[PDB]
C-alpha cells in the first residue's frame, strides 16, 4: 500500500467535513460546526491493485478560521475543490480556491465537486458549471446526504495517481 | 382499422396456464401459446419421473446457510423456491380419491427460512419482507446451533398477523421435498400443533403459525367446504395431487380456482361464498382519547 | 515538548520553530497542537520574519515566515514608516534576485519562489504607480540582460496581471483597482515588446513556454490592437502551435482570442482559422481514430484533445456565421466540422459535453432558420425543389452524422439511486437535476431539433439501428438500451400520423426480437424497452384503447414476474400511463360495458399480492390518478370508498384493538402496518386531490389520536434513556407513523379548495393532537416537521388561519426558540423549519403580529435578527427575506408604522451592519444591500416623526447620517473620518442603485481590513466623490 496527501478546499458550509466523515463512518452530520484551520483524516479504499490511503486535509472555508491556508497545501498530490449547488456564491469563488492551490501545487490531479444535488431547490444549474473545462479538471455531481456519486472523486484520483485507467474499488479485507 | 401489434404474446416464462394471468378461457378458449387445456398428460409423466436425481439435502442447507458456492435444476437463491400451481383446467377423472384441497386465505405468499437463530420471510421474488424471532426449529435465539433449520411455505395474513402454513419442505434439518403431499400435509398437522407457542403471540414468537386444513374433493366434501366458516377471508382453493413431491416452480400437479369458479367447473351448490367478485362537523372517533 | 512561543522579549530560537513545522507536515495527533500553535504565532508582529528567512523542513519554515510578512504588507503597509517600507522592498527584491539565479532553483521549490514573487506583487499593489515609478522599465531592462531574471520576471507579470484584472473585485477597492488597471495599460507596450523579443529570439524552452503562459493571462484584458494588429496570431500558429511542448499553451491562447467579438477584425479571424486548420491537419491527420488516441494517450495528448474541443467549439459557435458567407472558407469549415465528429467519439464525458454544446447550438441555429422539413418531393420539371434554407444546405450531410451520434450515444434518461432514508427504510430515489440528466435533456433537445428539420432521416437512422439489432447482430444490452432511449426522446417531434407507423413498426420488431431471443435475461431487457417506449408515447395509447388495455393487462401479469428488476419496471410504467391516460380508465370505451377502473378495483389483491411494500404504494398512486379523473362526485365517492377498502380494513382492525388496549399501538408489527397504511393514504391523496377529503375525513380523528399516542411513547422513552433510544427499530418505526401522518395532513390541505372548510374542521384538532403535543414532548423528542407542516398550511390558508396564529405561536414558538437560542449549531432542522414557519406567518398572516402584545412582537422581531446572524446560509437567508418583507408589511399599516420606526429602525440598522462587516456572511451581500437601500430611501421621506428628539432642526436624514457615522467610527476606530464620510454619503446617493450599493459595501469591507491610517491618502475622494452624485442625479432625472 502507498498513500497520498489530498487537500480538500471550498467555502464554508460547502459540505467538506460532512463529506469526509460519511466516508469513514457512513454517518451523516446534519449540524454545521465549522472547521478551524484543518483536520487531517486518513481514508482507506481497497482496490484491485492493493489498498490505498488518502490523507484528507479538510481545510476551513471560513475566512476568520482560515489558519495557515496555502501553508497546508504544500506537498499535496491531489485536491478536491467543492461548492454548494444551492449557493451560487460558492461556485463563484471556486476560481479563488483553485488559484491559491495551483500556485503551491503547479501540477496535481484536481477534482471539482458540486454537493447538495439531493436538495430539490437547486440554484447552480448544471449548465453553468464550466470552470473545470479550461483548467483540465474533473467534475462530479455529489451528495453527502444520499451518497449520490459518493466515491467518484476518489476513484478518479486513484486511477490518476497509480496510473491505471481500469483501477477499481472492491472493498477487500 | 389499426393493424396493432400482438403485445399479448409478450412473455418471459413458458409456464403453462400461469395464474399470473386470468383463466385460459376468458381471453382465448383455444388459448395462447404458453397456455393449455390438457393437464392430464404432463401430470402423469411428471410423477412417473420422481426418482431423486436431486440433492435436496444439500439444497436445504444452502437456503439455511445462505451459501451458494456450487462446488432441471434448483434455484440458486431465495427467489423461486415455492411450488406454484396452474389454473385447474383438466379436472381429473379421479379427483375425489387422489386429490385434496386447501382453502387459502387472502395474504402474501412467502418462503419461510428458520436457521442460525432467526427466521426470515421471502416473496417468490426472494425479496425479504421480514426478519424476526420464531418458535420454528432454528428460528429463535434458543435453539440447536447445529443443522436444526426449518423451511416452510406460507401465506401471511395481515389482519391476523398469522403466517398460515401451506406446506413444509424442510423440518429440523431434514428435507421433505422427496415426500408426497399426503405425507407432507399429515406431518404439518401432527407437528405444528405440538410446538410450544408456535401458534400464539409472545416476545420470542411475535407471529403465530397456523396450519391450513385440507379436505377431500368428493362432491359431498366440496359442497360442505364452500359452506364453511374460516378464521380468515377466502382467496381461493388449492388442489393437490396426493402423490406429488415438492418441486420449486410451476406444476400441473396442483391447480388453483377461485370460489365462484368451482361450482361451475365441476358441479356443486352455489349459495354462500361463490359470487364473481349551524354548520356540520361529521366525523366520529373509535379510540376516543383527549380532544 | 510544549513548544509554545508568546515570548518576544526573549532571544527566540529557530531550531525549535523549525521542529513544529515538521510536525505540521509529518506526524499526527500531536500535529494538531503544532498547527494550533503556529496559528498563534500570529499575534504581536513579525519581528521574527527577518531572522526566520535569514537563519533557515527548511524552505517550509521560510515559507511560513513569508505568510506573516505577507500579512503586515496587506494590512499595515500604509502606517509603516516609509524608510521601513523601503527596507522590505529591497529585502524582498534581493531575496528574489538570489533565489532565481541559483543553479538549484528547480529544487528549492517553485513554491518558495511563487511566494516571494507573490509578495512582491503584494507590495506593488500598494505603491507601484506612485512610489515605484520605474518598476516596469527596470524589470524589462533586467529581463533583457539575464534570461534567468527574465523567466521569473515573466511570472511576476502573470501574477501582477491576474491580481489586477482577474481577482481584484473584492480584494481591491473599485477606484483603486481602476487606477492600477489604467497603470497596467499606460505601460503595456514595453512589456508586450519583450514578450515578442523572447518569442522570436530566445531558444530557452522554459523561458519561452512561460512567456506563452504569461501571454495566456494577458489575453484576458490587453487592448485588441496588440492581438489582431500584430503578428501575435502569426507567431503562435507558425512557431509554437505544432511543436509538442508548446501545443497546449499555444492552442489555449488561440482559443482565448477566438472568443472575442469580431465586429472589427473579421479578416484576422479568418486567416486565424484557416492558418490553424492547416497546422492541425499536419498535426492530427483527418483519418486518425481520435477516440483511441485519447484512449491510449498521456496527460498532454489528452489535454490537447480537450483543448481542441474548446478551440473548435468556441470558434464555430461565435464565428460560424462568417465561415459561411465567405465562399472560400467552405472547405476548412467542413474539416473543422469533421474534427468535431471525430472528437465527439472520445470516451470522456466532459469532452463530449463540450462537443455537444456546439451541436445543440447548430441544430438550434438551423431550427429557427426554418423549423420545417424540406418539402418532401421533387418539382414537376425535375428541377431542384428549392425548399432548402440557404444555411442548412451547407450542413445536410453533417446533420445526418449528428443524428446518428445522438442515437448511438444517447444518455440514460432517468437516474435511479437506491438509498435508505433516516429510518433504515430502504427506498428508490429519483434524481432530478443532476448533470447526468442534463446530459440526457441536451441530447434529447439536439435530436428533437434535428428531427424537426428531417424526421425521415431520424426514422431511417433508428430503423437501421433497430434492424442491426434484430438480425444485423449489433446485439448487446447496452446498445439496445441506447436505441430505445433515443426512440423515446423524440416523442412528440413527429406528426401524430407518422408517429403511428413508426411506433407500430419499431415495437413489432422488438416483439419479434423477444420471441427469437432465448433466455429470461435477454427477454426482460427487451420487454422492458418495449414498455419504456410504449410509455413515452401516451398519444398513441390515448387513441388506441384496445392497445392501452392490452398493455395494462400485460403489465399486471409482469407484476408477478420474479426476474430481477421487472416488477420495478412494470410499476413505473403503469403509474406513468395512468397519469397520462387517466380519463380512459374511468370512462366507458368502445368494446365494453363498464369502465376499466372497475375490473382493476374488483381485483386489486390478485394483481398486487406479489409486490413489495413500496411497489404497492406506487400502484396505489397509479390508480389514484384514475379516480381523480371521475368528475361525477357521486360515482367518484363510491370509487374512492372501494379504492381504500383494503388499507381501511387493516386500519379498522387495529383501531378496534386499541379501543381495548392502547398498548397495541406499541406492538412492532401493528406499527409497521400503521406506517404502510399511511404511506398508502399519502400516495392516494397525492393523486386524487381534494375529493380525498371523504377518506381523510373518515380516519382523521382516530389518526391524530394514534399520533398523540406514538408521540407520547417516543418522548417517554427518550426522557427515560436519552437520545440513544431513537436509534432502535421501534422508535424509528414510531417516528415514521408521525412523519407520514404529517405528510398526509399537510399533503391534503395543500391540494384542498375550501379555505373556511379546512379552517373550521381539520385545523382545530391539529391543535390538541399535534401542537400541544409538540410542546409537551421533551426537546430531543419534538418533531421538526411539525413546524414545517404548520408552515405549509399557513401558506395555504393565510387569512382563514390568522385568528389561530396566537394559539399556535403559544404551543411552539417560545419553546422551540429556547432550543435554538444558545448557539448556532444544535437542532438544525428546527432552526430551518421554525423560520420557514415564521416566514409564512409574517408573509400571509401579518395582522397577527399587530394583535399580540408589543412584547411578543419584540420577541418575534428579535428572532429574525437571530436568523440572519446564522452561518447556516439557508437560515440567514430566510432571516433576511423575513426582515425585508416585514418592513414592507409595516409600510402598508400607516398609523402603527411610525411607532415601529421609533422603536426599531436604528436598531435593525445596527444589526444589519453587524453582519455586513462580518467576513462570514458574504453570501447575504445582495439582500444586505437591498434592505439597507430600502431603509435609507425610506429615510429620505417616509419617517414622519422625530427620532433624535430635539425638534425638527435635527431632520432624520442628518441624524441617520450621524448615527451610522459614529456607529462605524466607534466600531472601526482605525478608519479615518474621510473613509467614513465617503461611506455614509454613498448609502444615500446609491439608495436607488442596488448593484452599485453592493460594490459600495464591498469596498468598505476592504478598507476595514486595512489600516489605511490617517497618514497616507490613496483613496481617490474628489474622483469617487462626484461619481456618487452622478448616481444621485439618475434618481430624479428619468
Ligand atoms: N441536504 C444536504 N446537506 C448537506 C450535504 N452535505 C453537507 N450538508 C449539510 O451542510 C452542512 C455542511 O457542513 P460542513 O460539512 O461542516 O461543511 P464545511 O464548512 O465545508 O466543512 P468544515 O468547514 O471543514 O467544517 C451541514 O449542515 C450538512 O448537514 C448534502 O449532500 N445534502
Ligand atoms: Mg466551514
Ligand atoms: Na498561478
Amino acid at each position: 500500500q502507498v498513500q497520498f496527501k489530498l487537500v480538500l478546499v471550498g467555502d464554508g458550509g460547502t459540505g467538506k467535513t460532512t463529506f469526509v466523515k460519511r466516508h469513514l463512518t457512513g454517518e451523516f452530520e446534519k449540524k454545521y460546526v465549522a472547521t478551524l484551520g484543518v483536520e487531517v483524516h486518513p481514508l482507506v479504499f481497497h482496490t484491485n491493485r492493493g489498498p490505498i490511503k488518502f490523507n484528507v486535509w479538510d481545510t476551513a472555508g471560513l475566512e476568520k478560521f482560515g489558519g495557515l491556508r496555502d501553508g497546508y497545501y504544500i506537498q499535496a498530490q491531489c485536491a478536491i475543490i467543492m461548492f454548494d449547488v444551492t449557493s451560487r456564491v460558492t461556485y463563484k469563488n471556486v476560481p479563488n480556491w483553485h488559484r491559491d492551490l495551483v500556485r503551491v501545487c503547479e501540477n496535481i490531479p484536481i477534482v471539482l465537486c458540486g454537493n447538495k444535488v439531493d436538495i430539490k431547490d437547486r440554484k447552480v444549474k448544471a449548465k453553468s458549471i464550466v470552470f473545470h473545462r479550461k483548467k483540465n479538471l474533473q467534475y462530479y455531481d455529489i451528495s453527502a446526504k444520499s451518497n449520490y456519486n459518493f466515491e467518484k472523486p476518489f476513484l478518479w484520483l486513484a486511477r490518476k495517481l497509480i496510473g491505471d485507467p481500469n483501477l477499481e474499488f472492491v472493498a477487500m479485507p | 382499422p389499426l393493424q396493432l401489434p400482438p403485445l399479448e404474446r409478450l412473455t418471459l416464462s413458458q409456464d403453462l396456464n400461469s395464474t399470473a394471468a386470468p383463466h385460459p378461457r376468458l381471453s382465448q378458449y383455444k388459448s395462447k401459446y404458453s397456455s393449455l387445456e390438457q393437464s392430464e398428460r404432463r401430470r402423469r409423466l411428471l410423477e412417473l419421473q420422481k426418482s431423486k436425481r436431486l440433492d435436496y439435502v444439500n439444497h436445504a442447507r444452502r437456503l439455511a446457510e445462505d451459501d451458494w458456492t456450487g462446488m432441471k435444476k434448483l434455484p440458486k437463491h431465495y427467489a423461486n423456491q415455492l411450488m406454484l400451481s396452474e389454473w385447474l383446467i383438466d379436472v381429473p377423472s379421479d379427483l375425489g380419491q387422489e386429490w385434496i384441497v386447501v382453502v387459502c386465505p387472502v395474504g402474501k405468499r412467502a418462503l419461510i427460512v428458520a436457521s442460525r437463530g432467526s427466521t426470515s420471510a421471502y416473496t417468490k421474488s426472494g425479496y425479504c419482507v421480514n426478519r424476526f424471532s420464531s418458535l420454528l426449529p432454528g428460528g429463535n435465539r434458543r435453539n440447536s446451533t447445529a443443522k436444526d433449520y426449518t423451511i416452510l411455505d406460507c401465506i401471511y395474513n395481515e389482519v391476523n398477523q398469522t403466517y398460515y402454513v401451506l406446506d413444509v419442505m424442510c423440518w429440523r434439518g431434514h428435507p421433505f421435498y422427496d415426500c408426497q403431499t399426503d405425507f407432507r400435509f399429515y406431518w404439518m398437522h401432527s407437528k405444528l400443533p405440538e410446538e410450544e407457542g408456535l401458534g400464539e403471540k409472545t416476545k420470542l414468537n411475535p407471529f403465530k403459525f397456523v396450519g391450513l386444513k385440507n379436505f377431500p374433493c368428493t362432491p359431498e366434501s366440496l359442497c360442505d367446504v364452500l359452506s364453511m366458516d374460516f378464521p380468515f377471508e377466502v382467496d381461493g382453493l388449492l388442489f393437490y395431487h396426493k402423490q406429488t413431491h415438492y418441486s420449486p416452480g410451476s406444476t400441473p400437479l396442483v391447480g388453483w380456482l377461485r370460489p365462484y369458479m368451482v361450482s361451475d367447473v365441476l358441479g356443486v351448490a352455489v349459495p354462500a361464498g361463490p359470487l364473481t367478485t349551524s354548520s356540520h362537523s361529521p366525523d366520529h372517533p373509535g379510540c376516543l382519547m383527549e380532544n | 515538548h510544549a513548544a509554545r512561543q508568546l515570548l518576544d522579549f526573549s532571544q527566540k530560537l529557530d531550531i525549535n520553530l523549525l521542529d513544529n513545522v515538521v510536525n505540521c507536515l509529518y506526524h499526527g495527533e500531536g500535529a494538531q497542537q503544532r498547527m494550533a500553535q503556529e496559528v498563534l504565532t500570529h499575534l504581536k508582529e513579525h519581528p521574527d520574519a527577518w531572522t526566520r528567512v535569514d537563519t533557515i523542513q527548511n524552505m517550509n519554515t521560510k515559507y511560513y515566515g513569508l505568510q506573516i510578512l505577507e500579512n503586515v504588507i496587506k494590512t499595515r503597509w500604509k502606517i509603516l514608516p516609509r524608510n521601513q517600507c523601503e527596507g522590505i522592498k529591497k529585502y524582498v527584491v534581493g531575496l528574489i534576485i538570489k533565489t532565481s539565479s541559483d543553479p538549484t532553483c528547480v529544487e528549492k521549490e517553485k513554491v518558495y519562489i511563487g511566494k516571494l514573487n507573490m509578495i512582491l506583487v503584494q507590495i506593488l499593489k500598494q505603491e507601484w504607480p506612485k512610489h515605484w515609478p520605474t518598476f516596469i522599465s527596470d524589470i524589462v531592462g533586467a529581463s533583457r540582460t539575464s534570461e534567468s531574471l527574465c523567466q521569473n520576471n515573466m511570472v511576476i507579470l502573470k501574477l501582477l496581471s491576474e491580481e489586477v484584472f482577474d481577482f481584484s473585485s473584492g480584494q481591491i477597492t473599485q477606484v483603486k483597482a481602476k487606477h492600477l488597471k489604467d497603470s497596467m495599460c499606460n505601460e503595456f507596450s514595453q512589456i508586450f515588446q519583450l514578450c515578442q523579443f523572447v518569442m522570436e529570439n530566445s531558444q530557452n524552452a522554459p523561458l519561452v513556454h512561460a512567456t506563452l503562459e504569461t501571454l495566456l493571462r494577458f489575453l484576458n484584458w490587453i487592448p485588441l490592437g496588440y492581438i489582431f494588429e500584430t503578428k501575435l496570431i502569426s507567431t503562435l500558429i507558425y512557431k509554437f502551435l505544432n511543436v509538442p511542448m508548446f501545443r497546449n499553451v499555444s492552442l489555449k491562447c488561440l482559443t482565448e482570442i477566438a472568443g472575442v467579438s469580431v465586429s472589427q477584425y473579421e479578416e484576422q479571424f479568418e486567416t486565424l482559422f484557416t492558418l490553424t486548420m492547416m497546422q492541425l491537419k499536419q498535426m492530427l491527420p483527418l483519418n486518425t481514430n481520435i477516440r483511441l488516441a485519447y484512449s491510449n494517450g498521456k496527460d498532454d495528448e489528452q489535454n490537447f484533445i480537450q483543448n481542441l474541443s474548446l478551440f473548435l467549439c468556441t470558434f464555430l459557435k461565435e464565428h460560424g456565421q462568417l465561415l459561411e458567407k465567405r465562399l472560400n472558407l467552405r472547405e476548412a469549415l467542413m474539416e473543422a466540422l469533421h474534427y468535431m465528429l471525430l472528437v465527439s467519439e472520445v470516451e470522456e464525458t466532459e469532452i463530449f459535453k463540450i462537443c455537444l454544446e456546439y451541436w445543440n447550438h447548430l441544430a438550434a441555429e438551423l431550427y429557427r432558420e426554418s423549423p420545417f422539413s424540406t418539402s418532401a418531393s421533387p418539382l414537376l420539371s425535375g428541377s431542384q425543389h428549392f425548399d432548402i434554407p440557404p444555411r442548412r444546405q451547407l450542413y445536410l450531410t453533417v446533420l445526418s452524422k449528428v443524428r446518428l451520434l445522438m442515437v448511438s450515444r444517447m444518455a440514460k434518461p432517468e437516474e435511479v439511486l437506491v438509498v435508505e432514508n433516516d429510518q433504515g427504510e430502504v427506498v428508490r430515489e429519483f434524481m432530478k437535476d443532476t448533470d447526468s440528466i442534463n446530459l440526457y435533456k441536451n441530447m434529447r433537445e439536439t435530436l428533437v431539433y434535428l428531427t424537426h428539420l428531417d424526421y425521415v432521416d431520424t426514422e431511417i437512422i433508428m430503423t437501421k439501428k433497430l434492424q442491426n439489432q434484430v438480425n444485423g447482430t449489433e446485439w448487446s444490452w447496452k446498445n439496445l438500451n441506447t436505441l430505445c432511449w433515443a426512440i423515446g426522446s423524440i416523442s412528440g417531434a413527429m406528426h401524430e400520423e407518422d408517429e403511428k407507423r413508426f411506433l407500430v413498426t419499431v415495437i413489432k420488431d422488438l416483439l419479434g426480437l423477444c420471441e427469437q431471443k432465448r433466455g429470461k435475461d435477454n427477454k426482460a431487457i427487451i420487454a422492458s424497452n418495449i414498455m419504456y417506449i410504449v410509455g413515452q408515447y401516451p398519444r398513441f395509447l390515448r387513441a388506441h384503447w384496445k392497445f392501452l388495455k392490452t398493455v395494462v393487462n400485460k403489465l399486471f401479469e409482469f407484476m408477478h414476474e420474479t426476474h430481477d428488476g421487472v416488477q420495478d419496471m412494470a410499476c413505473d410504467t403503469f403509474i406513468k400511463i395512468a397519469q397520462k391516460c387517466r380519463r380512459h380508465f374511468v370512462q366507458v370505451q368502445v368494446g365494453e360495458v363498464m369502465p376499466f377502473i372497475d375490473e382493476i378495483l374488483n381485483n386489486i389483491n390478485t394483481i398486487i399480492c406479489d409486490l413489495q411494500p413500496q411497489q404497492v404504494h406506487t400502484f396505489y398512486e397509479a390508480v389514484g390518478y384514475m379516480i381523480g379523473a371521475q368528475t361525477d362526485q357521486t360515482v367518484q365517492e363510491h370509487l374512492i370508498e372501494k379504492y381504500m377498502l383494503l388499507p381501511n380494513q387493516v386500519w379498522d382492525s387495529i383501531i378496534q384493538q386499541a379501543t381495548k388496549n392502547v398498548d397495541i399501538l406499541k406492538d412492532p408489527e401493528t406499527v409497521k402496518q400503521l406506517g404502510s397504511i399511511l404511506k398508502t393514504n399519502v400516495r392516494a391523496c397525492k393523486a386524487v386531490g381534494h375529493p380525498f377529503v371523504i377518506q381523510l375525513g373518515r380516519i382523521y380523528l382516530d389518526m391524530l389520536n394514534v399520533y398523540k399516542c406514538l408521540s407520547e411513547n417516543i418522548s417517554a422513552a427518550i426522557q427515560a434513556n436519552g437520545e440513544m433510544v431513537t436509534k432502535q427499530p421501534l422508535i424509528r418505526s414510531m417516528r415514521t407513523v408521525k412523519r407520514e401522518t404529517l405528510k398526509l395532513i399537510s399533503g391534503w390541505v395543500s391540494r384542498s379548495n375550501d379555505p373556511q372548510m379546512v379552517a373550521e374542521n381539520f385545523v382545530p384538532p391539529l391543535l390538541d393532537a399535534v401542537l400541544i403535543d409538540y410542546q409537551r414532548n421533551v426537546p430531543a423528542a419534538r418533531e421538526p416537521e411539525v413546524l414545517s407542516t404548520m408552515a405549509i398550511i399557513v401558506n395555504k390558508l393565510g387569512g382563514h388561519i390568522t385568528a389561530e396564529i396566537p394559539q399556535i405561536f403559544d404551543a411552539v414558538f417560545e419553546c422551540t426558540l429556547n432550543m435554538i437560542n444558545k448557539d448556532f449549531e444544535e437542532y438544525p432542522e428546527h432552526r430551518t423549519n421554525f423560520f420557514l414557519l415564521l416566514q409564512a406567518v409574517n408573509s400571509h398572516c401579518f395582522p397577527a403580529f399587530l394583535a399580540i402584545p408589543p412584547a411578543q412582537f419584540k420577541l418575534v422581531l428579535d428572532s429574525i435578527i437571530w436568523a440572519f446572524k446564522h452561518t447556516m446560509r439557508n437560515v440567514a437567508d430566510t432571516g433576511l427575506q423575513i426582515l425585508f418583507t416585514l418592513l414592507q408589511n409595516v409600510a402598508q399599516e400607516e398609523a402603527a408604522a411610525q411607532s415601529f420606526y421609533q422603536t426599531y429602525f436604528c436598531d435593525i440598522l445596527q444589526h444589519i451592519f453587524s453582519v455586513v462587516t462580518d467576513t462570514s456572511h458574504t453570501a447575504g451581500l445582495t439582500m444586505h444591500a437591498s434592505i439597507l437601500a430600502y431603509m435609507f430611501n425610506l429615510v429620505e421621506e417616509g419617517k414622519i416623526s422625530t427620532p433624535l428628539n430635539p425638534g425638527n432642526p435635527v431632520n432624520n436624514q442628518m441624524f441617520i447620517q450621524d448615527y451610522v457615522a459614529n456607529l462605524l467610527k466607534s466600531a472601526f476606530p482605525h478608519l479615518q473620518d474621510a473613509q467614513v464620510k465617503l461611506f455614509v454619503t454613498g448609502l444615500f446617493s446609491l439608495n436607488q442603485d442596488i448593484p452599485a450599493f453592493k460594490e459600495h459595501l464591498r469596498d468598505f469591507l476592504v478598507q476595514i481590513k486595512e489600516f489605511a491610517g490617517e497618514d497616507t491618502s490613496d483613496l481617490f475622494l474628489e474622483e469617487r466623490e462626484t461619481a456618487l452624485r452622478q448616481a444621485q442625479e439618475e434618481k430624479h432625472k428619468l
